[PDB]
Order: structure tokens, then sequence, then C-alpha cells
């Protein structure tokens, strides 16, 4: 077509194995890479090659731009721009990282100095510390523009009888445990190459996907990854019935 | 009838029951029990005064107490009812419109022998089923294709153009040559060979030098029309052509099935006797054209999402025009959720059935600033592929089409705020005066593509292919049961036999379009939102659609 201005490339990446789909035919598996702003215009008209005829799946259309900085970049992220010295020039615009990218070692992530706070629900890097995260970033507009750590402890119950002690002893541990919370996510995050802000406390799976996708990477395999959604992303046909499957 | 008298005075009904039995009992009707007459005593002592040397008035009011037991069916004995039918006739000196779901449809069978449909009687009425009364029986699941190919090949028989006939498949195990018209399911044999099979038996097919005729889908588990040779050397039936059944128009479907309320507004049929009537149906033509054009009932965009932000702002907005002028219906339609919810062993973050409900509080505040629209509008929930119970087993996937309606637990207090909401199935049919209208909510664009025959060898034309075939094959689940298991007794739901005079078909995969048929009217709503833009469509019963949208 050369209608995009995209780059395509035939591939051999090692697909997943659903129940379903077994017959060989032939390989044309294709790697074609595109910036998301002519996706998005290319989705408006019909005629285009990722809605065409003969199309058997797309496969890796779930993972966001977040994803692959934090898989492919990670925590510690360097500048190996050289050529003409436009650090202002990519400071003032928003600077593009395919062309120039390199991920130098994270051994030592941060000597920690800097100021915490608190905020907490009970229905600047401060932290965040509510039931409902999105209901308070929306109510509250100017919350967004700031750095949060969010890490969330929910369902406060109460036994409707003189619950002025049990608020005070809910509110202490959380008052004194600030010391803890830090250290320990500073040590998850040193070995963990993801940036302490996205990463949670609790959230351990976490850590097993990124560690198991970038490893992935590294060979030829297909991600199958699938965001916020309980079944795999296998290029549509896991949206039908299958025996073999249930 | 009647009052101002003196007063009611009390009589014994010992001086009263003559002149109902002459007037009942000996001339037209009977049984006129000992506590019906103590009944029928009150109203005729209401105006007792000066009465029974009187002329007409008594022997009026027995009158006009017969004249409801021949409008009605009644019966024979006279019970403390009799007041009752009495508040009915002082009740003589929109309404007969309803929704009804895949459970309370009315079942019928059909008799290939006797070409006639006979009744079912449901198993809630009669049946305790306190424990298990909804699962089928294993003889459901051996006749579910046999009454579709019955259904299909009654048409095929009674059409024009046929009269080569259509041969049964084991007709042709002794010959060597000629032509033969076959008719069955087309499939795929355990062997992994493509197959046709009929009730008598089951083909081989060849495709190697078929051409089939364009213009409709060509999908496994379907009726197909075939011709070809059939040869003995092996078994085989090398095709020539292909094609897929003749469609066929309501009026003249009717008239073949008589006049049978199968979507029984005007009564119930029972055991008994069937219910069948025309000369209202000229009249109620009539009431719909009668200058009813106000009416207006307005279809969604299918797949709104509760939980996003920005699909609620919209829908606001959209509600701040609507309660300009309140729709007749407003049918909510598509998944309430952008995500499966199940069993979620996570107990960290607030559990997804809560989320649930939670999402189903909003609306509530959403909805109770528009007091109008609460006042004088109905409220249709469709459900979608990401509700409650389904994606417990399905984590989102598609799987038995009767979909039962959302849980009356997790939404109770939008009973409250909205004055009339109906929860109502998957497939539902809502029967508007003399209208029938179907609601059905799934992708069946991407399910047909995906998924052909691809013989050896402007996007608008795929929703006429679409349309025709969905038409002409009469069912709405053109698909075996591999790809889309169904309940065995409730497969009448999804068989149009009768083609449906208005048809709601929504499909996020296939663009919105507008088409005729024969006899019908097609709708496409869906993708409540596209391109920063929120849609949603007006029809009228009339014949006549709009497009509103609101940024």
């Amino acid at each position: 077509q050369k209608i995009k201005n995209c780059l395509i490339e035939k591939s051999s990446a090692s697909l997943p194995n659903n129940p379903k789909t077994s017959n060989p035919a032939g390989g044309q598996l294709f790697k074609i890479t595109l910036p998301e702003s002519v996706f998005l215009e290319e989705k408006e008209n019909c005629t285009s090659i990722f809605n065409d005829e003969n199309v058997l799946g797309v496969f890796e259309g779930t993972i966001t731009p977040h994803q692959r900085a934090i898989m492919d970049l990670g925590a510690s992220v360097t500048f190996r721009s050289k050529a003409m010295g436009a650090l202002g020039k990519g400071i003032q615009q928003g600077f593009e990282m395919k062309d120039l990218s390199m991920a130098e070692n994270e051994r030592y992530l941060s000597g920690f100095s800097m100021d915490i706070g608190y905020l907490l629900h009970f229905p600047f890097l401060l932290l965040l510390q509510s039931p409902f995260i999105t209901k308070l970033l929306g109510t509250i507009r100017l919350l967004n523009q700031m750095p949060i750590v969010k890490l969330s402890l929910n369902e406060v119950l109460l036994p409707q009888l003189n619950w002025q002690p049990t608020l005070l002893k809910k509110l202490v541990n959380h008052v004194l445990s600030s010391g803890s919370w830090i250290s320990h996510l500073i040590k998850l995050s040193q070995y963990s190459n993801i940036p302490i802000c996205n990463l949670r406390l609790d959230s351990m799976d976490y850590i097993i996907d990124v560690l198991y996708a970038r490893k992935l990477k590294k060979e030829n395999i297909v991600l199958w990854w699938n965001e916020k959604a309980p079944l795999p992303d296998h290029g549509g046909i896991q949206n039908d019935f299958d025996l073999n499957t249930s | 009838f009647g009052s101002g008298n003196v007063l009611p005075v009390k009589i014994q009904p010992p001086l009263l029951r003559p002149l109902a039995y002459r007037v009942l009992s000996r001339k037209y009707g009977l049984s006129i029990k000992s506590d019906g007459l103590s009944a029928l005593a009150e109203f005729v002592g209401t105006n007792i005064g000066a009465n029974w040397r009187q002329g007409p008035a008594t022997i009026k009011f027995l009158e006009q107490f017969a004249a409801v037991w021949k409008q009605q069916e009644r019966g024979l004995f006279i019970d403390q009812s009799g007041v009752k039918e009495v508040i009915q006739e002082m009740k003589e000196r929109r309404d007969y419109f309803k929704v009804i779901n895949a459970s309370q449809q009315q079942r019928f069978s059909y008799n290939p022998h006797k070409m006639q449909f006979i009744f079912v009687p449901n198993k809630k009425q009669n049946g305790l089923g306190g424990i298990a009364g909804f699962l089928p029986d294993i003889e459901d699941k051996v006749q579910m294709f046999l009454t579709r190919y019955y259904l299909t090949n009654d048409r095929v028989m009674r059409n024009e153009n046929f009269q080569m006939s259509i041969t049964p498949i084991k007709n042709l195990l002794g010959r060597d040559a000629q032509n033969f018209l076959l008719l069955g399911l087309l499939n795929k044999n355990f062997k992994g060979n493509w197959s046709l099979e009929d009730p008598s038996g089951s083909v081989e097919i060849d495709i190697s030098q078929t051409i089939p005729t364009q213009g409709h889908y060509y999908v496994p588990g379907c009726m197909v029309l075939v011709e070809g040779i059939y040869y003995s050397v092996g078994n085989k039936f090398h095709v020539t052509s292909m094609t897929l059944p003749p469609g066929e128009r309501r009026e003249i479907t009717l008239e073949t099935i008589g006049n049978l309320d199968l979507l029984g507004i005007h009564g119930i049929s029972n055991n008994n006797f069937i219910a069948r009537l025309d000369k209202d149906l000229k009249i109620r033509l009539h009431l719909l054209e009668k200058e009813l054009t106000d009416h207006k009932f307005v279809i969604l965009g299918a797949n709104l999402f509760l939980d996003d932000l920005k699909i609620m702002t919209a829908l606001s907005k959209i509600l701040q025009k609507l309660n300009d002028d309140p729709p007749t219906l407003l049918i909510w339609q598509g998944s309430f959720t952008s995500v499966p919810v199940f069993a979620s062993m996570s107990s960290r973050n607030i559990s997804s059935s809560t989320q649930f409900k939670n999402n189903f509080d909003a609306l509530a505040t959403l909805l109770s600033r528009f007091d109008n629209l609460t006042e004088n509008t109905t409220m249709i929930f469709i459900p979608g592929p990401n509700d409650l119970w389904g994606s417990m087993v399905s984590l989102g996937a598609s799987g038995t089409l009767p979909q039962d309606p959302i849980p009356s637990a997790f939404t109770k207090k939008i009973n409250k705020v909205c004055k009339n909401v109906v929860w109502s199935s998957n497939p539902t049919r809502i029967a508007y005066l003399s209208q029938e209208i179907v609601i059905f909510r799934d992708d069946l664009s991407g399910r047909f593509k995906r998924h052909r025959l691809e013989f050896p060898f402007q996007k608008v034309q795929e929703t006429r292919k679409l349309v025709k075939t969905i038409l002409d094959q009469g069912h709405l689940s053109p698909f075996l049961d591999s790809l889309r298991p169904i309940s065995w007794d409730l497969d009448h739901t999804l068989t149009l036999c009768p083609i449906p005079s208005t048809m709601v078909l929504c499909d996020t995969t296939s663009a919105q379009f507008d088409l005729t048929y024969n006899g019908c009217k097609v709708i496409n709503p869906g993708s409540f939102i596209h391109n920063r833009r929120a849609r949603y469509m007006e029809y009228v019963p009339s014949s006549k659609k709009t497009i509103q949208e609101e940024i």
C-alpha cells in the first residue's frame, strides 16, 4: 500500500497455542510498527491493512505506551543523544524516545532525602491512603498534577458502639508506619527496576508479570499480554465458546 | 348502576332467588351458588326502595349480570366474585402493551405429520419446581435440531418455485447417476470432512468445483439447498450449485398457521383450546395510525460503560434533552461494565460485585434530577456479555444465548427513583398493539466473518448480507451447539418463523444501517461512543427514524 509512514517486516515470532487454532497452513506474520496518532487516524477510514479481508488477528493491541516504556527502559533511563545538541530542543518539546534510548544499570536507585506527607480517608511525594483512589483523584483535579504513591488499605469496619477508641487505634498505626512503608518500597524497587510510584506494596503479581514479559521479549515469543481482562489476548479467537477450553 | 334512593334495606335471599333463577338458570346460564346468591343481594339492595313489585329494573340488572358472563369466559359456578364482575360493569359505564422475556414466553412444538403447532404446558405453573424446575430433560437435546429442520423444510416445500423436488439423502444409496436436490445441515464429520446431514442420514460433500450463489453467508450449522451428482464408487455428492432456503413474509406465513396468538396479547392458550382473532386487527391498525405520532421510544447506542466518567457525563447531557420531551420507552442496552466481574480472589481492593452494585447506585443520583423522565417514561434494561452471572463462568466470552436478567439484589433502589423499569433477557419481544419487536444484542458480523466456508475458486453490502442470512434462515443462531450452547427448552425464543415487523439488531462490529426486507425493518444501533461522539437513534412506530448526536 505504501500509504502509511510505518515500518512493516516479515517476522517469525513464536505464537501462542490456542486449542481451537491448530491448522499450520503457512507463516506470514508481520511486525508493523506505527505511531499511535496516525493509528487513531487510520481507525477512521474504511480501507486499510489492519481492517481488510483475510485478517487472522491482531496480537498486541492491548499494551499501552506506559507499559511499553516501563518494560523497555525501566527506572534508570539515560540520554545517548550526541549528534546535534538538542537537549534544549528535547526539553522544550516532547523527547521522542524510539530513535535514542539506553537503559543504564540501576544497582543504586536513590540515596533518599525528601519530604513525605499523608492523606487518608475512613468512610512533593505525597502518599495516598484512600478506599477510592479514582473518586478522590477526580474530585480534586489539582491532585492529578502532583506525584503520589498510592497505597490502599480498604474496607474500614466499625463495631457501632464506642467507636472513638478504635478509630484512634486505627489512626495510630497508620501514623507510625511511615518509616516502614518507604523502606520496604525502596527495598522492592531497588531489585524490581520498576519506578517507585508506579509500584505498589501489596501488588506482587505485577513484578512477576513485568519480569516474565521482559525476559520473554529477550526471546522472540509474543507476549499475549492483556490489560484488565481475565482472558488472554489471542487475537480475538478467545471471544468464542470452545469445548476444550471449557 | 344508580344511587340516591332512600336507604339499603336488608332482605334475605330466599325472597330474591326465584327471579334470578328464572332469568339465569332456565333461559341462558346456570349455577347460582348460595354464596354467589348472597353476594348478589347487596347491589340489588342498594337500590331496594320500592321494588320486587316494579317493572324492568330487576330484569335489566340480571340481563346486565349475564352480559359479563357472555363476554368473559368465566365458568359455571357463581362465587364471591359476583361483586367483582359488577365492579367491571360499573367500570364499563396507552394499554395492552407488554414486554415478553425469554422465560415467560409461551412454548409451541410442531408436528410434521400434522403440519400444525401443538401447545406445550409450562413446567413452572404445574410442576413444583421448588428446588429444580428450570432444568430441561434429555429428550429436548434429541429434538433441538429436528425442530429446526422441520420448520425450514415445511417452508421450502411450500415455496412456489419448488413443486426438482427435495429428496431424502438415503434415497441416494443405490443411484449411480442423475441429479438430486438435498437440504440439510452443513457441518464437519468426525473425520474432518465437509458433510450434509438430514434426519434420514448423512453424506460427504465435495466443494472442489462448487459455484455458490453470492449474496449471503455460508457458515457451518445452517440449512443449505444444494444440487449435484452422487457417485457410488465412493460415497460423495459432487456439488455444482449452492444456495440458501428462500425467505417467507409474515402475511403469507400467518395464513398457514391460521391466526395463532403466539405472542398472545388478545388472550392466552392452554392444553385445551387455542386462540385466534382477526376483526380486532383492522381496528387496531386504525388506532396505530389514529394520529398517535406523539409516541416516541428510543434505543440508545449499545455498549455504554458506567464505570467510565466521560460516558456518564455524555449520558447526563443526553438525558438533559430527553427530559424536555419524555420518550414513550427508553431502552438501555449493552454491557454495563467495562470489565468482566468474577470471583475476585483478592480482597485487598473492593470486590467486583460490590463495585457492580456501586456503579448501579450512581445511576440513581444521575436519574433523580430529571423528575419528568421518571414520571412518564418506561425503561427497558438489556443485559450484555460482561454482566454479573454470565461473566462468572464465561469470563467475558459469549456463551448461552438465553441470558437471564440482572439480579434484583444488586440493583434495588433504581426501582424507587424511577417509576417504570423492567429488566429483560438478552432476546426479548416487545408487543406494542399490532406490532412485535425483537431485541437482540450480540456481535454477529465478527462471527460471520471468522467462520465462512471459503469456497475454492461499499462496506454496507455486508449489512445486507447479514440481514438476508438472518432473515432467510429464520433463526437468530445459524450456528452449531459447539460455537454457542443453547438452552434446550428455550430454543423457540430464537426461531423466527413469523418474521417480526420490527427488528433491533445491534452489533458493535458492524456499522449502523437501516434496511427493509420481506415485510420487516432492521435497524442497527451500536457503539454508543465513537470518534469522541456519542450517538443515539430514535424510531417511531409509523416507520420513520432519526439519529441524534451529542459529542
